[PDB]
């Protein structure tokens, strides 16, 4: 595929996506189910105010994935941008 | 062919002796190429003090045993024993049994030999009071269908090469899991989970309704023994035996030696005896409990730890049947 | 000499007749489990994944790039006209850089090596050669190898000298018109349209200079070339201009000069605020050095040999410094990347001083800064006199990293102003918006979010103001309702004779979902800038936004979107999220959301389960209500709709805990489609119970399910696909064809419509198109031939 003809195609999905998600239903277990095991995402930042969606992943690994968790020794830093500056800023404390 | 490359810092043992400043560290003396035929040695020495300090011939002493076993590698000493006669042809056991010694711990390091731990894990399991991980881990205090229960869970997840398994059933409850470092820190995860802090105290609270107290505890060894990791190297031993010349036929071994696996006599066979002792070590579990089936007054334990060895654990096992272990060395 | 080491390194016919300014190639090198073997036991790199192992590929070491691409890298320092006594050579530095993308080496792999000489020059003190070995696998650069050598002596061979630097990243704004008159002056501003506006524009120059030489001090010869780039407003760069400065005889180069002074330098590597310890390590080095020559091909025999040792005046046969450079780097593979060699992406090595077998090394290791979200690691290497052997840096990858984008709900007063204090990025993220805001539609962002104000008037006087009133006068909402298309015109109370609007709340503005969506959008959009700043930001990061959230997020790690076209869109959707549903009496509307535990209910209760009882209260009452958060698996789900179809539901539930049935045990155990029947009672008690209330009925909650405050509107639902067609046309404003970077979305975005990482095949369209059924994604499936152009 052309990368002009890729890019006019990756352009009308990607304004599809957005026009309906509005209209259609947050398929966000779907989602966690993605980042969580597909992609063994080892650091899960939450860009946002207040810990929401730290504490929806923190529920959805010791549901779902505590076994998977130890048997791959796959040690999961889960860090809000609110209350975890420190541990994605790398500045410690002295 | 390729031994050089596996003895990095040499196997001169008599310089060792002499100069504790020139024996290396702990960690290359525990590598399985030095380590397996050296505890050889120990046991065939302790051996041959008891005989000359009783003033038996190497024979006479095997003909007051009723018959003789070992736990994991320890069976290669128990059958070199059984075949001597006097001072003169014990030199000819004595090659046998470290030549194949030799030959497990040479290729069973080629097989699969120990890298790098990640020190974050390391570092976890120090904080934990878990040991430093090794590819065999011990866990006191659990029977054997709550174990193979626990790994049942973590071999599910984990892919074929990978896996662990139960390996030494030393008791009803004391086994011992063979596998990956990696993989035996990720069962012992899973763990952490259901054990019960030791400073809890459920003295107050029904006995069926307590949570079980029990401890997990690496091994120093560097390799996993009586695993499917060990496998390709059983093959290459059988051959590396026919070639140095190192059979032990069924009429030479004048007392009953008692297979790991099944507690049945080695001399009974059709096949190798060799061959048999080899897959023993290399793949098959070792059931003590069942091994260690013949009666008996009394135990000698010429092998290495002492107290903290393989006598004083079959003690715990056969503690009330009148059977008294003797710590040889 | 040259004879000599010629048929030690290189295995050629001995010819040094080539020119330096030619490309050098190696022979074709296929890397075997053998080699990997021998390499990884003569540095003492014991980790697993150079080790054979069941089920597995046997990675090599990146180190092992100075094994393949010796033969070529060495051959630069041979030829006639780099003359230089090869017995007083000193390997000063040498590098590897894995190219972005590219997997490391394997053991099936055949790797191509090509070097070239970069610059030979002399120094007072002797003469210096640049290398640079690419190798390449399957045509393809893989990694870069940087050796520079140094030949020690006194060299006037300035004729067979030259210098080709890389100069660093220089950023002009352009504020007013003697800028742009001053850059017109320059010769060598050439501009491909010589008419384009560099008015308040930002213009980076991305300069190499090349550089022949006459003494030590004037240069016979300069050149210094590459492009100018404009930042557009989505901070994507673009190539408007080229600099093309040549030049005779010059004591400098007059374009770094005038950048020095009226531009700026873009530093890639950011400092963390103090140095991060992570640890000092002992490595002995070998007693013996002729294992490493075996392996790696550099039989120098100054390194096997105590008389070649002795002849050139070192204090013995001394160890490789390719050796210390490896044994130093499998510590920073062990501690740094935690024993995983992917992790370890560049390295690059100094040549301190020098030293001899049986040494014992103490090496420091730090994290002290960050370069595009791989960390950096200064390391530096003492013997047992306090004296530095090796220094060098270690670029290491993060673990890999998800970004999630919270949505609407947890907007507070203050909100990311600590940021707006402090941060140069986000300062620049707000300011750009609340212009925009104050221009388009009259009010300040920052002032809502800062102050919660409960009561906003605009006022459309002057002629800035008029200009203002059309901004909201032409806000529609083109619903799909009834056969035909209507348009229902936001804001009905503004007409040519308005002169103020007034948004009213009850508790704050920055609670109304027009102002929210901004506010959120920006202040992660802030945070998130700020991170990038300081080199967080993983190159192959994955990204997903809950509801808002995508929108953030696709402006945040895509850049898809202006800050600008962002607000806007944002705020068009708060607004169309009020039109969206009737509200005769005030404020108050007939619809809602709860927040559903089916934990709570019964142990048993859980998916399969719920998407059956909220379907049937719906096919069942003809009142539309739907699940529209799909949140954490059997422990929170959202369902919207009916604010009636909602108090069946709460009831319906609050009954099967009470009454205590487990669905399961009477779902198909016991009675078989039958269970319609015993639901449908349970729904006509409840159902007609919640019909006869104060019309916009006050919701209570119950042990299953809570109500969600404030929320009016049934989001994520398919009520309001009817406004829908309008917002797609609206965005394909907002949102540009050309602002769209494929590479930046495909396997990182994940959707909220379809929780699969994004990609542009026939199958992922065919997936949204189950979802959705819209007319321009099937005529794509239709014709899926436009693949040929």
């Amino acid at each position: 595929m052309k990368p002009e003809v890729e890019q006019e195609l990756a352009h009308i999905l990607l304004t599809e996506l957005l026009a309906y998600q509005f209209a259609s239903p947050v398929r966000w277990i779907e989602t966690q189910d993605v980042f969580l095991k597909d992609f063994n995402t080892e650091r899960v930042v939450e860009i946002g105010p207040s810990p929401t969606l730290a504490g929806m992943a923190q529920r959805t690994l010791k549901n779902k994935y505590e076994s998977y968790d130890a048997a791959l020794s796959l040690h999961r830093e889960i860090l809000c941008y609110s209350k975890d500056a420190k541990e994605i800023y790398y500045t410690p404390d002295p | 062919l390729d031994a050089e490359k596996v003895f990095t810092q040499g196997l001169n043992i008599l310089e060792w002796l002499e100069n504790p400043s020139n024996t290396p560290d702990k960690d290359y003396l525990l590598s399985i190429p030095i380590s397996c035929p050296l505890i050889g040695v120990i046991q065939l020495a302790h051996y041959v003090v008891t005989a000359k300090l009783l003033g038996f011939t190497p024979g006479e002493l095997r003909s007051y045993l009723k018959g003789a076993t070992g736990h994991s590698q320890g069976l290669v000493t128990a059958v070199a024993i059984a075949e001597t006669d006097s001072w003169e042809s014990f030199f000819v056991s004595v090659r046998k049994a470290i030549t194949v010694l030799f030959f497990i711990g040479v290729r069973c390091y080629e097989a699969y030999p120990n890298t790098s731990l990640p020190p974050s894990i390391l570092e976890d399991s120090l904080e934990n009071n878990e040991g430093v991980p090794s590819p065999m881990l011990s866990i006191s205090n659990l029977t054997q269908e709550q174990v193979q229960d626990y790994v049942n869970k973590t071999n599910s997840h984990l892919p074929a090469g990978k896996q662990v398994e139960i390996s030494l059933v030393n008791g009803a409850k004391n086994l011992v899991v063979s596998g990956p470092p990696q993989s035996l820190y990720g069962l012992n995860l899973t763990l952490r989970k259901a054990k019960a802090p030791s400073g809890l105290d459920q003295s107050r609270i029904p006995f069926s309704e307590r949570k079980l107290k029990f401890s997990n505890r690496f091994l120093p060894v560097a390799s996993p023994f009586h695993s499917h990791l060990l496998v390709p190297a059983s093959d290459l031993i059988n051959k590396d035996l026919v070639k140095n010349n190192v059979s032990f036929n069924a009429k030479d071994i004048q007392i009953p030696v008692y297979d790991t696996f099944d507690g049945s006599d080695l001399r009974v066979l059709s096949g190798s005896i060799s061959e048999r002792i080899v897959d023993c070590i290399i793949r098959l579990p070792v059931k003590w409990e069942t091994t260690t089936q013949f009666k008996a007054t009394h135990i000698l334990d010429f092998g290495p730890g002492g107290a903290s060895g393989l006598g004083v654990l079959t003690h715990r096992n056969k503690d009330g049947t009148g059977v008294r272990v003797i710590v040889a060395g | 000499i040259k004879e000599m080491y010629w048929k030690l390194w290189i295995d050629e016919p001995f010819n040094l007749d080539f020119d330096p300014r030619d490309v050098i190639k190696g022979k074709d090198f296929e890397i075997t489990a053998k080699e990997v073997y021998d390499f990884t036991h003569a540095v003492g790199n014991n980790c697993e994944d150079f080790v054979s192992r069941p089920d597995r590929t046997m990675l090599a070491p990146m180190d092992f790039a100075i094994v393949v691409g010796w033969r070529a890298i060495i051959k630069a320092i041979f030829p006639n006209t780099v003359d230089g006594d090869l017995l007083k050579l000193v390997h000063l530095s040498n590098g590897y850089k894995m190219i972005p993308g590219a997997k490391p080496l394997q053991v099936g792999d055949v790797v191509s090596t090509t070097a070239v000489i970069e610059s030979v020059v002399n120094q007072p003190t002797g003469k210096i050669v640049d290398v640079v070995g690419t190798l390449s696998r399957n045509g393809k650069p893989v990694m870069e190898v940087t050796s520079s050598f140094f030949y020690r002596g006194n060299y006037t061979d300035f004729e067979n000298t030259f210098q080709k630097t890389v100069e660093p990243v220089y950023q002009m704004h352009i504020k007013t018109s003697k800028d742009i008159a001053v850059l017109r002056s320059k010769e060598w501003f050439q501009l491909d349209d010589e008419d384009f506006d560099l008015l308040n524009k930002t213009l980076t120059f991305e300069t190499e200079t090349e550089v022949t030489f006459k003494n030590a001090n004037i240069f016979s010869s300069v050149k210094c070339f590459g492009p100018i780039k404009v930042e557009l407003p989505t901070k994507e760069t673009v190539e408007i201009g080229i600099v093309d400065y040549e030049a005779g005889a010059s004591h400098g180069n007059p374009v770094v000069d005038f950048l020095k002074r009226n531009g700026s330098t873009l530093e890639q590597k950011v400092n963390l605020e103090n140095p991060i310890p992570i640890a000092v390590l002992d490595s002995y080095t070998p007693s013996t050095n002729e294992p490493y020559a075996r392996v790696s091909g550099d039989l120098n025999p100054i390194h096997v040999s105590r008389h070649f040792a002795s002849y050139a005046n070192l204090p013995g046969t001394i160890t490789h410094g390719m050796f210390s450079s490896a044994s130093v780097r499998a510590l920073i593979e062990n501690w740094a990347a935690d024993s995983v060699s992917s992790r370890v992406r560049g390295y690059t090595c100094q040549f301190v001083d020098m030293v001899l077998p049986n040494t014992a090394l103490k090496t420091s290791i730090q994290h002290v800064g960050m370069i595009n979200g791989r960390k950096l690691i200064k390391f530096e290497t003492r013997n047992e006199d306090d004296v530095v052997v090796l220094t060098g840096e270690a670029e290491i990858e993060q673990p890999v990293t998800t970004f999630v984008f919270t949505g609407q709900g947890s907007q507070e007063q203050g909100m990311g102003m600590d940021l707006y204090k402090t941060s140069k990025a986000a300062q620049d993220v707000w300011n750009r918006a609340d212009n925009h805001f104050k221009d388009t539609y009259g009010f300040s962002i920052l002032d809502i979010v800062i102050n919660n104000p409960v009561n906003l008037t605009i006022h459309f006087g002057g002629e800035k103001g008029k200009r203002i009133r059309e901004n909201y006068s032409a806000m529609i909402f083109e619903t799909i309702v009834d056969g035909k298309l209507k348009t229902e015109k936001i804001f009905k109370e503004i007409n040519e004779h308005s002169t103020s609007y007034t948004f009213r709340s009850e508790k704050g503005l920055l609670s109304a979902t027009q102002f929210t969506q901004p506010a959120l959008t920006l202040m992660e959009k802030a945070a998130f800038e700020d991170l990038k700043s300081k080199g967080l930001i993983p190159a192959d990061a994955t990204f997903a936004g809950h509801s808002l959230g995508e929108y953030a997020a696709l402006a945040s790690l895509a850049d898809v979107m202006s800050i600008e076209s962002l607000v806007e869109v944002v705020f068009y959707r708060g607004m169309t999220m009020q039109v969206a549903v009737p509200r005769d009496e005030l404020g108050r509307s007939n619809y809602g959301m709860i927040a559903i535990n089916p934990g709570r209910v019964a142990a048993s209760f859980s998916q399969e389960a719920l998407q059956y009882v909220v379907e049937r209260v719906g096919k069942r009452t003809g009142w539309l209500v739907e699940i529209v958060n799909y949140n954490v698996e059997n422990q929170q789900y959202v369902a919207a709709g009916d604010l009636r179809a909602l108090d069946t539901v709460t009831n319906v539930l609050n009954f099967i805990k009470l009454q205590k049935i487990d669905i399961i045990e009477l779902q198909k155990s016991l009675s078989l489609e039958e269970v319609e029947g015993h639901l449908f009672e349970i729904i006509d008690e409840a159902s007609k119970k919640s019909a006869v209330k104060p019309r916009p009925l006050k919701l209570e909650r119950g042990f299953a399910c809570i109500p969600l405050v404030g929320i009016s509107v049934p989001f994520h639902s398919t009520y309001l696909m009817n406004g829908v067609k309008p917002f797609k046309s609206f965005l394909k404003k907002n949102i540009i064809k050309e602002n769209v970077k494929v590479a930046r979305l495909a396997g990182k975005y994940i959707p909220n419509l379809t929780a699969k990482p994004f990609q542009v095949t026939k199958e992922y369209f065919q997936d949204v198109y189950d979802l959705t059924g819209s007319e321009p994604i099937k005529e794509i499936i239709d014709n899926w031939e436009k693949y040929e152009q």
